[PDB]
């Protein structure tokens, strides 16, 4: 027995992400989670 | 754009592909159920006959 | 979820029940030994509206017998799908009616009555969301039409809101089974109007007709019409228990069909119904269905679609099909024989499809025709009934048990103002 | 789709019955 | 930026299940709800965000309610390929139908079920941050698509009011029916309709029958390929809050853009191209043929004939391989033709906006995929005479009193009924005085 | 629907019967007057001068 | 798309459908059990115009059978290609109407052609573009005359639009089987001259001559003259089952051999028709088809053309032939032999060439004229009417059954204006 | 540059199905539709590797175009632009153009716009039909009118094939012919006539084939198409395009009526033993033995001629042989002009088709000239008219359909008028 929803949708048989996405910059560099104080050398300048 | 446009008429190619087997599944699908009910009227001719 | 209890009064409503369980009990896949045999797990979703489950995946129909002689049930029990049965719904009496309504509604209800409602009662909160109640029984006979309306009442005024099924067979003078048939059918109508929300109304001679020229059998017996009678009754009530693109429930039906709280006597048909010599030279499409469907050689009453007009009037479609093709046939036959539908009310079909093909066809249909024509029938049973009143010919085995003659004059009232009203709106 | 006179007491009459029940013999037969 | 979809009726929510498979198409996802690259792993993307929520790891989930009274395709869905995909608390399952009874599905059931319903929203918008508004797909005709789904716009429109509410309606075609009563259900529906939706979009059977079968050539469709249609135009739609793009809109733009007055907002949609994986090859696109498909009402959603009527303001998506040019150029064309009038009083009558990424194709869908693709959604007085058509069945069955015994058994009254009568007779006069120049 | 028909509704489709006709957007065919197909256009003031 | 239905009445109408969708079978290569099996693609693009297929490969001609005695169905359906019709198709009575036009007009039609009404309804709307119709009966016996007669009355007051073919034998005193020939015929014909669309004209004695002299036969059963009228209906039908370099269909036909409404009775030839002894030293030329189409020894009917004058011919050409030579040798015939045609209509030739053959030759023909030698069948009938009505034997056979006098006048008024007008435009 | 062609009637995409062919094999192009700038005139390029025709086959009966859809070039043409009515006109001028017209004309002109629009210099729009039949006459006014109404300034070159007097193979094809023309006159800007005795003639003759079919016939017209149109396809040393036989050739409004003509028609084994120079040529394309309308010239004047030249030529000859043609008095032109010549060079010669009866030719000669001996064909028709017309035959098919006497009687008259400008003119 088939009904024909079920014949219908099949799980997809690939997925690939979209070229262009809209991507967070704003919430992943400008807010960074607990630290009060860094140290001293983390990042080459 | 050229490429853009060559990856699309690729995926046109691939989709086209699916959509000949997609046919051929159908037929044989409904062969099968013709199959079937000649079946039944063959073992309903039989009951007749009985 | 949805619950339907089923009703069987006398032999004729007890043999076509048995037939129907037999349909039933095949199209969810239950041995007759009351064990699921079944494959899908379609079945198992929607038992629930017919069966109880019971130990050891055994599933007994909600069902409720009703008749006054024990050689119903031995006929019963004695085909196969019969030991299914709960035996405690055997409700049954010991004398027999014996095709008097007065014996039927007055002198045997008033004692038996009493215990089928009892247990109608313990079966209706066996459930938990019921739909309707499903009768089935004729309007001649006496142990089935006078204690099955009896019934009714009762039931109506108890559960004033749920679905009512009534599958009546009507008599014919060509048909003619017994001698008081418009005696025991006017009374019955003239209760049923009131207490039936809706009735199918059929009769043995178009079923005969249908089996002569479209299924083409040589010995029609008893057998093959209730046959019939199950595969439209299966067919109406497709729609809950399997999914489909467009879902039509009871209620459903009702409203679509109903637009006059009297106007509620509809007409039936199956198809396809094709012999099996001239089954090979067909095709299975939407257009071959319908050409069937609306044919007037096909409807289950002996009243003439071309003598009247109709209403309103459903198709109940089984299968995969594409529903553009219900759409645009059902608009086409409107189309085409527009003088016949009503013209104050525009879009006179309801269509819905179900996924689930009955076992052994590909496509099917069931057909429900709310037309005008009937009241040729109603006139054709009156005029009997106003010709036996004139001399009062078999009224006293009805007048000397309780019953009077008012009833008789309101009966003959309210059958008048019926057809004067079909009349009015054709 | 069939504009007829109404005919479906055309085989209450024994004769007619008898009648198509020859013709379905001969279908069966010949489709044998 | 979040919208919620809400899915009430036997239609809206088969709309909903083909809108969900192909918006997990879209963003990757498998039906079992996680992506195949996780958060950390895969470069971070927010365009799944506005549709669904990632929960906890490695799942997500849709911010959708489906909802109906019977349980059938409800469990049906329950059991369906999405099993895990869909929250198991949101679908919401009734126990019997309203049974195409616009009174029966507004006081009898509704009662009950509409307070839970507006439960879940609220904690669903609780969930959500930055909520752009609401989206609903129902049909008119039936009965939990009319009655329960009015209450609940009401209800919302108490609850919240000043956010945006799409509505996706399905009118009934004039020709092609299913049922009897719509009519009746249709004219109680637009009562409220009018007064609570700001933003409603009409979408006819009819249409897209003919669509899939000119366009894309099908000679028996069923309602799976017209659902699909419908879900490739609403990704369409809200691709410029998914995606980036060159010139955006959001959800508050066809509330400015689009409706010029508080109680004519009534839209029709198009889509082009329409095409055949067939005839791509032989087909050249290029964006002026689509302006003009999206135009022509070969390709419109509504059996209704717009060039008879006069059109107010239009907008114009497009999806893909888009520049700013020829659009420009195309809409430059549209606007100096003299086949098509726009209304006298509003000189600019164009919202133009680009997106870079092109639709998806589905597997075992028909449409091809293409370059580019165009959603038009205009508004126009075509729908006043749709308006028109209707309230004439309408009367017709109104006069002699039909199927109104089952009405006033629940307990509505004749009151409404004309009160809805004399409201629609008022809003054609309002269609007609806004044609006038 | 259109079964025997030999209306533009039966042709539509290419010899399949669609429900109903539509206007064509391109040229209005029942009326004798018709679109222009090349409309001169005024071009920038500044291109010419 | 274009579709032709046909319809058989009466044993010679039967039989020759039977030769003729044995024939027509053969040229789209379905076996006798109905299934596909040819070779070329060609014949799968064209059997909608004939046939409908049933399920799974399964091909059913679009006819319909329409007799009074069972023989005929037992002579039917015991021939190969025989078990192919649908058999909800054979419509068919069970008494019988025996040489006798009132029968068949007014007592039996009225409870027969209700029903074969229905079925060619039925059958007209199954398929799309109705081209036209094709009835093959005769003119001497009732139940093929009178039965068809009022069939197409029916049939064009109802669809008036779609073109009609009617090959009807006549009866002429050398082969002259029964006796009320010229009662049969002279109201057939009077029907025919107002309803059907074009008539072709058929006799028994041509047939006979030509398989006597060109055929050379010894046993001319009547399978082989029946097996000479398939040939030419398929020659006829053939320009919509197949493309060619030039087509013309049946409407195309009409209007170029119809030059006034009432002038529509062909006659027929066909060729080659050589003796299998002489096919060895024969040619294959569009001249050696020429000779033998325009000779009047291959007229299929009892007219002399070189005893009148033709007002328009048409010749349907089969087989990979240059059109150059065709219409060359058209020109050269209206050319020499001018005196035979008509003068004040230039051109009265209408060719057209299908590239495919009939199975079993490499170039064929078929030549349809409508001349004025007609009229001389027509008076060889109307003088023997004439002679029994003068002492009016066998008439009280029509009289008492319903029909009456002027009838029998008006048929004769009409037969006289019709010779009347072919001698006027001869 | 571009324009465009459409095709009406059983004949008309006859033609197209050579003249296609011929343009395939002339810019290399395999059937399957792309090569292994010039082709940008008829080929709009669809993407990449692929080229669609600027062509739209029209017809009512469907077995000869989806005979075109399953050939050969199924993978050419477009799905949409072969467009199939249900059931033809069957040679009924009233049916083609009321009853079928009203119905597929919309979709027609819906189409050839989107065409239009898709073009974006386009020249003209260019047509194929033959008056004798129903479908191309009807519907082709009827296409024609709306055509006029919509473009109006465009050229419409108008390929139409007569009938000829003694070779013919219908019956009402006169009524269809005046029909035709009392639209055609007033439509049509540029209209080219073309019998079929005289190619009949050319090809007995000089292919000297015995047995010839419509497929060579379609051959030799294909061949003069492209070397009309090998102009805008190739440059050479003197171009000429689709608008100069517009204000070239058409000294009166209603006079645009030409007779067209071919050299050298040469079979495969004569043309190696002959010597082909330019001379003889423009010798041989005056004859009324290579001409593509069965008349006599001589009885006629030439109004003006033009001629365009493929292959090896240069100016100088061409001059010479012009001169000696202007200095002979076998051939008279009009007195009104003085100079009646319009001539043009290209380069490229004219190809060969595989399955064609011609061989490769250093040059070739195609003209095109306007006389008077149309105008006495046109009384020849109408003459065999006004003989069927005069005792009512087959009138009752038109006006069933639901004409009346009135356009019979006005569309006499009309030629009758046309009659009287001819010999008018050439006087
Ligand atoms: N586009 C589209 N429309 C549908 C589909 N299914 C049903 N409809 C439309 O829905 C209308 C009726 O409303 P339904 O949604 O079917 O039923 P309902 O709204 O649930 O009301 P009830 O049946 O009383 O519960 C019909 O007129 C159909 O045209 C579908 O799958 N796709
Ligand atoms: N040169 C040439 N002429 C043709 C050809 N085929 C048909 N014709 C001409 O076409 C005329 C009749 O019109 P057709 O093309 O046959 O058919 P039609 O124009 O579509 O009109 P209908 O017959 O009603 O369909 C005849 O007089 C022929 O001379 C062909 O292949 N080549
Ligand atoms: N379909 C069907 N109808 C029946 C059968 N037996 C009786 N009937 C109908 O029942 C009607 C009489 O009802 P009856 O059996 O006397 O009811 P009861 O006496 O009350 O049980 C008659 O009109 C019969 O046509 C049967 O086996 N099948
Ligand atoms: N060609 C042919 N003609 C026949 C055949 N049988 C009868 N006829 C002709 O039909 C005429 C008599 O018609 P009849 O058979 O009585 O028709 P019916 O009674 O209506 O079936 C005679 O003149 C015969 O010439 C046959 O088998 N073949
Ligand atoms: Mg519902
Ligand atoms: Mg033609």
């Amino acid at each position: 027995m088939m009904t024909t929803t079920a014949l219908a949708f099949q799980a997809p048989d690939e997925h690939h992400k979209p070229e262009h996405a809209r991507k967070p910059l704003v919430r992943e560099t400008f807010f960074r989670k607990t630290n009060v104080f860094f140290p001293e050398g983390c990042a080459a300048d | 754009q050229m490429m853009l446009y060559s990856k699309c008429v690729t995926i046109r190619d691939a989709q086209i592909e699916e959509k000949k087997q997609m046919l051929a599944e159908e037929e044989e699908e409904q062969r099968r159920l013709d199959l079937m009910m000649e079946i039944e009227r063959v073992k309903a001719l039989e009951q007749y006959e009985a | 979820m949805r619950e339907i209890v089923h009703i069987q009064g006398g032999q004729c409503g007890n043999q076509i029940g048995a037939k129907f369980w037999e349909v039933v009990s095949d199209e969810h896949g239950i041995d007759p030994t009351g064990t699921y045999h079944g494959d899908s797990d379609l079945q198992l979703e929607r038992i629930n509206v017919y069966f109880n489950e019971a130990t050891g995946g055994r599933y007994v129909p909600r069902a409720i017998l009703m008749d006054l002689e024990p050689g119903t049930m031995d006929s019963v029990r004695s085909g196969p799908y019969g030991q299914i049965f709960r035996p405690d719904n055997f409700v049954f009496g010991q004398t027999g009616a014996g095709n008097n309504w007065a014996k039927g509604h007055y002198t045997e209800g008033a004692e038996l009555i009493d215990s089928v409602l009892d247990v109608v009662r313990k079966e209706a909160e066996s459930c938990d969301c019921l739909q309707g109640f499903q009768v089935c029984h004729s309007l001649g006979g006496g142990t089935g039409s006078g204690m099955g309306t009896l019934l009714i009442s009762k039931i109506r005024e108890e559960y004033p809101d749920r679905m009512m099924l009534t599958f009546s067979v009507v008599p014919s003078p060509k048909v003619s089974d017994t001698v008081v048939e418009p005696y025991n059918a006017t009374l019955s109508v003239h209760q049923l109007v009131e207490n039936a929300d809706e009735c199918m109304v059929l009769d043995n001679e178009a079923l005969y007709d249908i089996c002569f020229r479209t299924l083409k059998l040589t010995t029609p017996t008893f057998g093959d019409l209730n046959h019939l009678i199950s595969a439209v009754m299966s067919g109406i009530t497709c729609c809950l228990r399997f999914p489909g693109q467009l879902n039509a429930d009871l209620r459903k039906l009702a409203v679509n069909l109903i637009p006059f709280p009297r106007l509620h006597f509809f007409m039936v048909g199956f198809t396809p119904l094709t012999s099996r010599g001239s089954q090979q030279y067909r095709a299975l499409t939407v257009p071959e269905l319908t050409q069937q469907m609306w044919d007037a050689k096909n409807m289950m009453c002996a009243a003439d679609p071309r003598h009247g007009r109709y209403l309103t009037a459903s198709a109940l479609f089984r299968g995969r099909m594409s529903t553009k093709e219900v759409d645009e046939q059902m608009l086409n036959v409107q189309n085409k024989n527009s003088s016949y539908f009503v013209e104050w009310i525009p879009n006179n079909v309801k269509s819905s499809v179900c996924d689930i093909p009955p076992k052994g066809l590909k496509m099917s249909a069931t057909f429900i025709g709310n037309s005008t024509a009937i009241q040729e029938m109603f006139k054709r049973v009156s005029e009997q009934f106003t010709a036996m009143f004139r001399r009062k010919a078999f009224l006293h085995w009805y007048t000397g048990e309780g019953m009077d003659e008012m009833e008789f004059t309101e009966a003959e009232s309210n059958m008048n103002d019926l057809v004067s009203e079909y009349q009015q709106y054709q | 789709y069939t504009s007829d006179f109404s005919k479906r007491d055309e085989f209450t009459n024994t004769i007619r019955t008898e009648q198509w029940r020859e013709q379905l013999k001969g279908e069966n037969t010949h489709a044998k | 930026r979040e919208v919620i979809s809400i899915h009430i009726g036997q239609a809206g929510i088969q709309v909903g299940n083909a809108c969900w498979e192909l918006y997990c198409l879209e963003h990757g996802i498998q039906p079992d709800g996680q992506m195949p690259s996780d958060k950390t792993i895969g470069g971070g993307d927010d365009a799944f965000n506005t549709f669904f929520s990632e929960t906890g790891a490695g799942k997500h989930v849709p911010r959708c309610i489906f909802l109906d009274l019977e349980p059938t395709v409800v469990d049906e869905v329950r059991t369906g390929t999405y099993r895990q995909l869909f929250h198991p608390e949101q679908l919401i399952s009734g126990k019997e139908d309203a049974a195409n009874n616009f009174a029966r599905g507004h006081y009898t059931i509704g009662k009950e079920i509409v307070d839970l319903a507006l439960d879940r929203i609220r904690k669903l918008a609780d969930n959500c941050t930055g909520l752009q508004g609401f989206l609903v797909f129902n049909a008119v005709g039936g009965g939990t698509g009319s009655g329960l789904g009015s209450l609940l716009l009401e209800r919302l429109s108490v609850d919240y009011g000043k956010k945006s509410k799409l509505g996706f309606t399905v009118y009934p075609s004039p020709q092609v029916s299913t049922a009897v009563v719509e009519p009746y259900n249709s004219v109680l529906s637009t009562h409220s309709l009018l007064e609570h939706t700001d933003v409603a979009v009409m979408l006819d059977n009819e249409a897209i029958y003919d669509i899939c079968r000119r366009s894309l050539d099908i000679e028996r469709p069923t309602y799976t390929n017209l659902n699909r249609l419908i879900a490739q135009v609403i990704s369409s739609l809200t691709a410029s809050l998914r995606f980036d793009g060159a010139l955006n809109v959001d959800i508050t733009e066809f509330q400015t853009n689009l409706v010029p007055y508080p109680r004519i907002h009534f839209m029709l949609s198009s889509y082009a191209p329409i095409i055949s994986a067939e005839k791509a090859y032989h087909e050249q696109l290029s964006v002026a043929e689509i302006t003009n498909a999206a135009f022509e009402p070969a390709s419109m959603m509504v059996k209704c004939d717009p060039r008879h009527g006069k059109y107010m303001a239009c907008c114009l998506m497009y999806r893909g391989d888009v520049v700013p040019k020829d659009v420009n150029a195309s809409v430059a064309t549209i606007k100096t033709k003299r086949t098509i009038q726009f209304v006298d009083w509003c000189p600019t009558g164009f919202k133009c906006g680009i997106n870079y990424q092109p639709p998806t194709v589905v597997p075992g869908g028909d449409l091809a995929k293409v370059q580019r693709a165009v959603c038009m959604i205009s508004n126009s007085t075509a729908i006043g005479e749709i308006f028109s058509r209707l309230d004439h069945k309408f009367d017709l069955m109104y006069a002699k009193r039909a199927f109104v015994h089952w009405y006033v058994g629940e307990g509505m009254e004749e009151g409404e009924f004309s009160e809805a009568r004399e409201d629609l007779a008022a809003l054609e006069k309002d269609f007609e005085e806004v044609g006038a120049e | 629907m259109n079964n025997n028909k030999l209306d533009e509704a039966a042709i539509l489709a290419g010899c399949k019967g669609v429900f109903s006709k539509t206007s064509y957007i391109t040229h209005t065919g029942q009326e004798g007057k018709a679109e222009e197909y090349e409309k001169k256009g005024g071009h920038r003031s500044a291109f010419a001068g």
